[PDB]
């Protein structure tokens, strides 16, 4: 019980304020929150547009 | 510490603190306790071999040269006690250390949590009142009339007396306060 | 989102490339994220859905401020406290929207650099060279001025420049 | 650390390659037909892939495959050891033709001596 | 601002017409309130000043100043009540009129529209601070420095008495927004540099500069705890805003004139904090410091560039708040112990743990701690001064070193260590003491939250 | 953060020691704490093996690496030369703190009040504990790899961390 | 023998190895016993005062009066005119005011050269 | 944390190391025996006996204070007195 | 103070000062917190002449080092697109001189 | 659980932090020869160092000295 009620202050109330803080304040504004692209591969399927990368030529594959 | 210093050291006061010290020194040189008490027992077979010498001033000239063959092979770290000067638990208790003047400066609500033990101190602060006089007078009476040769303190003579100047040497703070 | 002007601000479009799992191992972070939706988006999402209708009975508007142009500081006569006054304010309404246009260009290039990632030194070429020209036309108008600048010494260095470029251009013309 | 150091500190410098200036022979002096080398990977896909510029080397390839095969088996952090090995040997054969290249150059500058001290032992005698 | 003038000069008689005890309680009550109705002075406009009327004006410079300076007077009326409980109610209300008259002088100071009004209310400002130091100071030596004081800045100033008028001769008009729009260079002439001269050796004597410091020490020492209050925390800054005000009609002379200044500052900045640490006496360590934190002002308006400007006004309030708290520190102990000396009480850490506690915050914020507005200033300064010249750097460094380590001495002496034997007085702290610490250091933080609003009119 | 794991535990161990010895500091009195102390001297032994580079422990997948690049590259050779030789007195050393503390006879005055027996202190060495052996595997084959590695190279090259060790 | 020791002044001279030590004058013992009996008397003196059960305050230590005016009020009393102060004040308080205002000046006069002769990087340094 | 001492815990430690001393008879020695006066023991042996005792305890016994111990009940009340034993 | 006994009985036992005795000019630079004088087990001249000597010798074997440097013996490492010329921030308008690398 | 100080002998241990303490060492050891089982290219590396010296002239492109 202890623990389930620090938990749930300790824990639960800073992360919804923070939540709260960042997706309807914070983001709200331009370039506060700027995310690095992710990675793209030969072979990958953008989700955004149904893309299809494709895949890299032929290995001079040895043994 | 506890002790008056005189005006001088004696000559075997000095051998005596240099025996001490150079065998503190060469325990911290010789880790180990069975090397350490064999070169312990050639160090006093040294002291002993000079230790029947009835020329003084050969005596003074053996003094000075082993003083200055422990400098030079003193060791550069010896070990110290903690709670000794150079030690690492030297005076980390003074913090905590705190004057019953200090504690004299309570709230009455704070004396209040302490019924019994301010009682007490009632009772001491009494009695250093009723004797501060004889203690002066005592002093003023068996002192030189040129003034205190020493740091020495007498007894009480009387069977109702105290030993004058003990205030604080009796209600000094604990060595471990808090 | 429609809180700023994405030509102002501009950001290309994000590819994210879809999840193509080779393990029968399940995924700790696709459960914590279930569970941080579960937990916490939900209830900060009907807060504010709460706030926001709150906010929609009680609707109100502000405006902004529009300045319209006075005569500047060319052809303000000399000692004519009025019309130097009218043209000293427009010009310091003027030097703080070109700061304010600096720091917008800034953005741009630091928000290109960490979206770029690790090959940012040929993907943010462009905001680069954008960033030089404001900042150079910038440190040319404003550059020297001093703690005590005003239009009249702004006007001193940009005839001063005038001359030097005449002159430069009589003696390459020569 | 090895015997080319002493070789070139205590000894003949002008004989032992200089590696800040290497190469100073021309790629084709003694190669009759030299083969230019194949790069896989293409620039948009390294940059795709946003490898460091010191990782888009010539074995670029094996380490997008190995990104990729990271990524995808996330929670079995061992599941890409032939993705790992392909990518190694790659990096030991670009090694191996490096160590070719130093070695090349070592014997171009000794040869070069041989033939400097041979035209001047012609023109003493 | 004559709302806020008026509510001065009604202090004045309330203060006079008060019960014998109720004068401390009217007076703390009504400058606190006169303080919070300054407070509306902040909301200023990034274009021009507050042009209230034709005597008065406001600024993004003068607002700041002007609600240190009546946050200051209910603190001096805190410390004064404590260190005069013996003295006659004629007495009593003598020492608050003194106080009222000089915050009367001081806004009105940083409220004048006009180089010559400025430069009168600016001179009187000198008779109740003398008044204070020479009547009320405990020690013989009250009047010496009474006389260095009012010597001082009177060799200073009447050469700027003689230089303004001379300006307005020339020019029509001493009015500030007048001689803005029509300022033109000086020319480099014997003339000229004597009129610089004139004006700025005025502010350097009231700043002080390295080598015309001397007054400070003696008088900041040997003040009341009021007068050492305001000599400090308010005093001082007339010779900034003085300099960054005149400084619009001496360029471009102030480019070549500036070299003996710059070096003088930077300098007597290394010495000063070199004395700091070598210092027998806590108060003469604080008013050290005070030369040392004026030194550093004084580089940033010689250097004279928008980032040097910022810089200049952050440091100036920075420094009024903390030298004031350090001050008041001082003069609790002094009231336990009766003696000046730094070593002769120790152990106040553990006789004293809240005392203590505001002891460790005035030094932390002494010496620039970030993101304290003194770091602000001190940081703003150093970066105006590199770009100036990259040397300048050593020695801002070597200033920033030498600052910590006596900061810490100071904290480390008075706190830390084990506590007088003999020394069987230290009764616990009073609230009103307490309090005086809290009203000091509060301010200084939430500055921290609020940087813009002492960043002066170039932010 | 490998020298985290493992110098944060070698700090508790020390700090066991001190406490058991009634704030002892000195090699030189400690002694026989092999035996009289079991949990700290496994842990001990754990945390310097792993300082000193042991083949597959938490300071491998760093300090191994770290010697073979500064080999591999175009350095100085004094600087070379001295973080070989400064890799042999991180062994020396650690010797000395396990020889001069735990093995041999008892030098601590004759009370012994020797008790490691708190959980407080046996859990927070155990946790540490467990990431001086595994973390470093671990962190090492879950980073991506950042830097272009030493594929090739002679093989007492390879081993010489291990040999001057 | 053994190497001999070196006194300095941040590494003085130990008092075992002083040769006064050992060559001790029966005046030499009297002296010692006067610095004793000057040391009693001050504490006798201390001692009173200090365990006095009436005394509420400070303890007056007139050595630590004497040592802060002779610190600060009694120095230019005390102070004249030399070759030595002389000479000292003017290196002192003129050499460093004089050689940093070379060194910046110096340095200013190059830096305005590069930017009359437009050969200085300055690019991007709006902040001034 | 560590038990607190007693009179007769220090008396007893005091005894013990005395005991193990090889050239004082176990016999004959009591708390009130004069290590000079009726041990027969000299300078040199006080010293090393004090430090013994330093040994013992844990602790520093400077050597103004030393010197004057002759006894095992003058060691004990130095002893306690440092400790601030008072049982 | 630091070389003042530590044992005695001093009235001011931090300090080690008695009450009354004279006071050290320069009181305020040798406290326990500040310069120090003590004797050291070793000659300052000693200290001064193996500090100097070993941090001088380091110089000159550093410096030595730095213009004998320790390599392998490798050629240089080759990148494939005119050793990422557009990589590291060249101009896409002007074009690179070529850098060719051949097979070995 | 209490342990009662010794005097002059060796201290009272627990069977809890024996076990616990020779569980770990033991931990340590297996998983030292687990890894060098699997994973032995990691301290021996995997790839062999080349000899230069057996590389022929013809396949460096070296001409002879004559031609
Ligand atoms: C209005 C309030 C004041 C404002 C002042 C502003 C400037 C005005 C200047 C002229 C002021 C008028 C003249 C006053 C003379 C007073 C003399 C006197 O006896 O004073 C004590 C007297 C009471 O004491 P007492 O019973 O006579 O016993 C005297 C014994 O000596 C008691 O025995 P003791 O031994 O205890 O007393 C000894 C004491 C006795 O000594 C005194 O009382 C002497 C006081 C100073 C002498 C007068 C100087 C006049 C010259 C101008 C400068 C004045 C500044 C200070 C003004 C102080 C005013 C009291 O002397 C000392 O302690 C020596 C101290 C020496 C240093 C300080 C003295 C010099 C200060 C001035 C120099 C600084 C000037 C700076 C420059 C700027 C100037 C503006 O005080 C008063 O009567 C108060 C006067 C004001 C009453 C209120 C009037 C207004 C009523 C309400 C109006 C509401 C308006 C409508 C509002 C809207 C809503 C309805
Ligand atoms: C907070 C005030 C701090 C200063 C006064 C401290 C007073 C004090 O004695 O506290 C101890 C005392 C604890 O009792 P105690 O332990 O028995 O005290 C006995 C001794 O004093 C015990 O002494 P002690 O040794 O335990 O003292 C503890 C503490 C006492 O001293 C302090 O707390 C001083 C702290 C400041 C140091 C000086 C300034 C340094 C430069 C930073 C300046 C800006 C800071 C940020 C902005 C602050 C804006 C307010 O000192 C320290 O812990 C040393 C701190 C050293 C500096 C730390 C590193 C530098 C700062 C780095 C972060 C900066 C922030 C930006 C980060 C950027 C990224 C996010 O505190 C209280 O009792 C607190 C109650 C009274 C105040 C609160 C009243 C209730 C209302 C709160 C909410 C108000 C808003 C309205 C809400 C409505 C709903
Ligand atoms: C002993 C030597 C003293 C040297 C220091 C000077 C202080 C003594 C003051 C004696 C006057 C000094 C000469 C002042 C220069 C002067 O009179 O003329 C300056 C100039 C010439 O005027 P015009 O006649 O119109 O010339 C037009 C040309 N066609 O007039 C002005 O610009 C006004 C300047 C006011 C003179 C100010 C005096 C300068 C002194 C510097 C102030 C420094 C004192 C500060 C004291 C600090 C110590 C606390
Ligand atoms: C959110 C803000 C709202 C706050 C409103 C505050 C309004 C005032 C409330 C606080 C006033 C405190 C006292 C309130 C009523 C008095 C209670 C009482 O009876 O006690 C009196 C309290 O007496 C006092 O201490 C005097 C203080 C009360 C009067 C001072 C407050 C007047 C302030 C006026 C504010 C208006 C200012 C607005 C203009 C701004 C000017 C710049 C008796 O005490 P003593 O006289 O000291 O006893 C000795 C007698 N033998
Ligand atoms: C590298 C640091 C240099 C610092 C700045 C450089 C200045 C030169 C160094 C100091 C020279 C003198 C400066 C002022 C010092 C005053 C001299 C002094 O204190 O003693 C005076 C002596 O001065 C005089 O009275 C006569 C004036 C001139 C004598 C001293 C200056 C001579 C300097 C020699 C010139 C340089 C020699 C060149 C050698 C080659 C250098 C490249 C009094 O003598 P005493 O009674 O014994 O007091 C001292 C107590 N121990
Ligand atoms: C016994 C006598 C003791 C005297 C003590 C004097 C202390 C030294 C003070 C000055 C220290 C720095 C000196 C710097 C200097 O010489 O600056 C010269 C400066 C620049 O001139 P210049 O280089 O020729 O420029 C031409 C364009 N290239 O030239 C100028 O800027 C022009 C002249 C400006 C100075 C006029 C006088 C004011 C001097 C400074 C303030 C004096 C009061 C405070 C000093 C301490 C007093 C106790
Ligand atoms: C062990 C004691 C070693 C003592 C070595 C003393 C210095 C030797 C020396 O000077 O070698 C000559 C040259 C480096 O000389 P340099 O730095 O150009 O200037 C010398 C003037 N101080 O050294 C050389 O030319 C070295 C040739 C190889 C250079 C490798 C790349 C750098
Ligand atoms: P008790 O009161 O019986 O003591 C007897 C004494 C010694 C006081 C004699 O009565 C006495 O005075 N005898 C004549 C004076 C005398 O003893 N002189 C010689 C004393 S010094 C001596 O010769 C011994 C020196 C040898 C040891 C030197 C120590 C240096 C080694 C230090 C090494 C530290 C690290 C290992």
């Amino acid at each position: 019980y202890r623990h389930s009620i620090f938990a749930v202050t300790h824990v639960l109330i800073p992360v919804w304020i923070i939540h709260y803080y960042l997706k309807y304040h914070v983001t709200a504004k331009p370039y506060t929150v700027v995310e690095r692209k992710p990675r793209i591969f030969p072979g990958d399927t953008i989700l955004e547009t149904g893309e299809v990368i494709p895949l890299m030529k032929e290995f001079p594959d040895q043994h | 510490a506890f002790s008056a210093p005189a005006a001088y050291l004696t000559h075997q006061q000095k051998v005596l603190r240099l025996y001490k010290r150079a065998l503190r020194h060469l325990e911290s040189w010789c880790v180990h306790r069975d090397k350490y008490r064999y070169f312990a027992c050639l160090m006093r077979a040294r002291f002993d071999e000079h230790k029947n010498e009835k020329d003084m001033v050969k005596a003074t000239q053996l003094l000075r040269q082993a003083e200055e063959e422990f400098w030079y092979g003193q060791h550069p770290q010896p070990y110290i006690f903690p709670e000794s000067p150079g030690g690492t638990s030297y005076e980390r208790y003074e913090c905590y250390k705190v004057p019953e003047w200090c504690l004299d400066d309570w709230h009455p609500s704070e004396k209040a949590m302490y019924p019994d033990y301010f009682a007490k101190r009632e009772q001491w602060k009494r009695l250093r009142r009723e004797s501060w006089e004889r203690e002066v007078k005592q002093l003023q009476e068996e002192t030189p009339p040129g003034g205190p040769r020493t740091e020495a303190l007498p007894p009480a003579r009387k069977e109702g007396d105290l030993p004058p100047l003990w205030w604080h040497i009796v209600t000094r703070p604990r060595e471990r306060p808090m | 989102p429609d809180s700023w002007d994405k030509d102002v601000y501009p950001e290309p479009p994000r590819r994210t490339p879809a999840p193509a799992p080779q393990t029968s191992l399940p995924n700790p972070v696709t459960y914590l994220t279930k569970i941080f939706d579960l937990l916490v988006d939900r209830p900060v999402t009907l807060a504010r859905e709460f706030i926001e209708q709150q906010h929609a009975k009680n609707r109100y508007y502000y405006y902004h401020r529009e300045f319209r142009r006075v005569p500047d500081i060319t052809e303000c006569e000399e000692k004519d406290i009025l019309c130097m006054f009218e043209a000293e304010m427009q010009w310091r309404r003027d030097y703080k929207v070109d700061q304010e246009i600096v720091n917008i260009i800034q953005e741009r290039l630091k928000a290109c650099q960490q979206r770029e990632g690790e090959s940012y030194r040929q993907n943010c070429a462009k905001e680069l060279e954008q960033f030089t020209q404001v900042s150079k036309a910038f440190q040319d108008r404003y550059s020297d001025l001093g703690a005590h600048y005003s239009a009249r010494k702004c006007l001193a260095k940009q005839k001063q420049r005038m001359l030097a470029e005449r002159k430069a251009a009589k003696e390459a013309a020569a | 650390m090895g015997a080319h150091l002493a070789r070139r500190y205590l000894g003949d410098a002008s004989k032992e390659p200089d590696p800040l200036r290497m190469p100073t022979f021309p790629p084709d002096y003694g190669f009759p037909e030299r083969k230019e080398r194949e790069m896989v990977a293409t620039q948009q896909e390294m940059n795709d892939a946003q490898l460091m510029l010191q990782q888009r080397d010539y074995c670029a390839h094996y380490l997008i495959q190995l990104l990729k095969c990271k990524r995808d088996s996330f929670p079995n952090f061992l599941a890409c050891k032939h993705e790992q090995h392909d990518w190694d040997y790659c990096e030991h054969l670009d090694y191996v033709k490096r160590m070719k290249e130093f070695e090349r150059e070592r014997r171009l500058l000794q040869r070069k001596k041989r033939r400097e001290q041979r035209e001047a032992e012609m023109a003493r005698g | 601002m004559l709302k806020i003038i008026i509510p001065t000069t009604m202090l004045l008689p309330m203060t006079w017409m008060s019960k014998h005890n109720m004068i401390w309680i009217n007076a703390t009550v009504h400058s606190l309130l006169i303080s919070l109705i300054s407070l509306s002075l902040l909301n200023q406009l990034g274009e021009n000043s507050l042009n209230f009327s034709l005597t008065f004006f406001s600024d993004s410079l003068s607002a700041p100043l002007l609600v240190l300076t009546t946050w200051l007077l209910p603190l001096m009326l805190m410390a004064s009540q404590s260190h005069l409980s013996k003295e006659t109610t004629t007495r009593k209300k003598l020492y608050i009129t003194m106080l009222i008259l000089l915050q009367l002088f001081l806004i009105m100071t940083f409220t004048a529209t006009e180089l010559i009004l400025f430069y009168i209310l600016f001179e009187a400002t000198l008779v109740p601070t003398l008044i204070i130091i020479t009547r009320w100071g405990n020690q013989t030596e009250r009047l010496n420095a009474g006389l260095y004081f009012l010597f001082y800045t009177l060799a200073g100033s009447l050469p700027l008495l003689v230089a303004l008028v001379y300006i307005q001769n020339t020019t029509g008009s001493l009015n500030f927004l007048i001689i803005h729009y029509w300022s033109h260079p000086l020319s480099n002439s014997w003339s000229n540099i004597f009129m610089w001269l004139a004006c700025i050796m005025a502010f350097m004597v009231k700043m002080p500069l390295y080598g015309l410091h001397l007054w400070l020490p003696k008088a900041h020492v040997e003040a009341p705890i009021a007068g050492s209050m305001v000599l400090a925390a308010v005093l001082l800054k007339l010779g900034g805003y003085g300099m960054m005000r005149i400084t619009t009609i001496l360029n471009p002379l102030t480019n070549y004139m500036a070299y003996p200044f710059l070096m003088l500052s930077m300098w007597g900045m290394i010495m000063t904090s070199s004395i700091c640490l070598r210092q027998t006496d806590l108060k003469s360590l604080i008013a050290y410091s005070s030369v040392s934190h004026m030194a550093l002002v004084i580089v940033a308006i010689m250097i004279q560039t928008p980032w040097s400007f910022m810089g200049a006004t952050a440091l100036m309030i920075a420094h009024g708040l903390t030298s004031s708290m350090l001050f008041c520190l001082a003069n609790t102990n002094y009231e336990r112990v009766h003696s000046r000396t730094m070593i002769l009480a120790r152990g106040l850490q553990t006789l004293l743990p809240l005392m203590a506690t505001w002891w460790l915050v005035a030094s932390l914020t002494n010496l620039a701690l970030p993101p304290s507005i003194n770091l602000i200033g001190e940081l703003f300064i150093i970066t105006a001064s590199f770009s100036w010249s990259n040397i300048t750097i050593i020695l801002m460094g070597m200033n920033m070193m030498i600052t910590a380590l006596y900061s810490l001495y100071m904290l480390i002496t008075t706190q830390r260590g084990k506590y007088t034997h003999h020394i069987n007085n230290i009764k616990p702290s009073f609230t009103r003491e307490n309090a005086l610490m809290a009203l000091h250091i509060l301010p200084l933080l939430l500055l921290t939250l609020n940087p813009k609003m002492i960043l002066g009119p170039l932010y | 953060c490998m020298h985290a794991f493992f110098k944060a535990m070698l700090f508790m161990c020390s700090g066991s020691i001190i406490h058991s010895l009634n704030d002892e500091q000195d090699i030189r009195k400690m002694g026989g704490l092999y035996k009289a102390m079991p949990f700290t001297t496994t842990a001990l032994i754990i945390g310097s093996l792993a300082l000193t580079g042991m083949p597959y422990l938490t300071g491998f997948y760093s300090k191994d690496l770290i010697i073979e690049a500064v080999n591999m590259s175009y350095t100085n050779a004094w600087a070379l030369l001295m973080t070989l030789i400064a890799t042999s007195l991180t062994a020396a050393y650690s010797t000395r703190i396990i020889f001069f503390a735990f093995l041999g006879k008892p030098r601590f005055p004759p009370l012994v009040l020797i008790n490691e027996n708190n959980p407080l202190l046996i859990n927070s060495i155990k946790r540490l504990l467990i990431g001086s052996i595994f973390a470093g595997f671990i962190i090492s084959n879950n980073i991506p790899p950042m830097t272009v590695p030493n594929t090739t190279m002679p093989l007492y090259m390879k081993m010489t961390a291990l040999i001057v060790t | 023998s053994f190497p001999k020791y070196k006194p300095s002044r941040l590494a003085t001279l130990p008092a075992t190895l002083d040769p006064a030590e050992y060559d001790i004058s029966p005046e030499t013992r009297k002296a010692q016993a006067e610095r004793l009996a000057i040391r009693s008397r001050l504490k006798r003196e201390y001692l009173l005062q200090y365990n006095d059960p009436n005394r509420l305050g400070v303890i007056e230590d007139p050595a630590l009066i004497r040592w802060t005016y002779a610190r600060s009020a009694n120095i230019y009393p005390n102070f004249r005119p030399t070759p030595k102060t002389s000479l000292l004040g003017a290196l002192f308080g003129i050499g460093p005011l004089f050689f940093w205002y070379y060194v910046f000046k110096t340095d200013r006069d190059k830096k305005e050269k590069l930017i009359q002769e437009g050969k200085l990087d300055q690019t991007f340094n709006i902040s001034y | 944390d560590a038990p607190p001492l007693t009179l007769e815990a220090i008396k007893d430690r005091v005894l013990y190391v005395l005991k193990l001393y090889d050239k004082i008879d176990p016999e004959k020695l009591s708390v009130n025996s004069h290590f000079m006066k009726d041990l027969g023991l000299d300078s040199l042996d006080q010293v090393e006996i004090i430090m013994a005792m330093e040994d013992e305890f844990g602790f520093e016994i400077p050597d103004i204070d030393a010197e004057k111990l002759m006894c095992p009940q003058e060691i004990v009340d130095y002893i306690a007195d440092k400790k601030d034993v008072y049982e | 103070q630091q070389e003042r006994d530590p044992w005695y009985d001093w009235d001011h036992p931090d300090l080690r000062l008695n009450w009354g005795e004279p006071i050290h000019w320069d009181l305020d630079m040798y406290i326990r917190n500040r310069v120090d004088t003590s004797p050291t087990p070793v000659s300052w001249n000693t200290m001064c002449k193996h500090l100097f000597g070993f941090v001088a010798f380091m110089l000159f074997m550093f410096w030595v080092g730095e213009i004998y440097p320790s390599y392998q013996p490798v050629g240089p490492k080759q990148y494939p697109y005119n050793d990422l010329y557009l990589e590291r921030g060249g101009d896409p308008t002007k074009e690179p001189e070529p850098v060719v690398h051949y097979e070995i | 659980v209490h342990i009662e100080p010794r005097y002059r002998q060796f201290p009272q241990l627990t069977r809890s932090q024996l076990i616990q303490a020779e569980f770990f060492s033991a931990t340590m050891w297996f998983w030292i020869l687990w890894r060098f089982w699997h994973d032995s290219d990691a301290v021996l590396g995997h790839f062999p160092y080349p000899d230069p010296s057996q590389w022929t002239d013809e396949e460096l492109g070296i001409l002879p000295d004559d031609e």
